[PDB]
């Protein structure tokens, strides 16, 4: 029972950092598009 | 303008379509959160 719960825990929580890596990569490349969108929205807001 | 008009609206697109990516993404990673938690605790008790 231990091996079964260390082995459990042990994919689970790889996989849990594999997930949280590509939800970081993926919320700062948000982050980047999102202060382009609003730099470009005042530009246009600007330009007309 | 008619062109930074453009490239905020593509920007807002792909903007979208990552977080639609995201909502699959927080909601699995969650579930493999809850099931990565009471395990812990069990390989704690087990190895005490």
């Amino acid at each position: 029972t231990i091996n079964q719960m260390e082995i459990s825990l042990k994919e689970e929580e790889i996989q849990l950092n594999e997930a949280t890596e590509k939800t970081n990569q993926l919320l700062a490349n948000l982050d980047k598009e999102s202060k382009k969108a609003n730099q470009k929205g005042e530009e246009v807001a600007a330009t007309n | 303008l008619e062109k930074a008009r453009e490239d905020l609206a593509q920007i807002q697109a792909y903007i979208k379509n990552l977080k639609d990516v995201y909502t699959k993404q927080m909601e699995e990673k969650n579930e493999l959160e809850m099931k990565a938690a009471k395990t812990k605790k069990k390989i704690n008790t087990a190895r005490t």
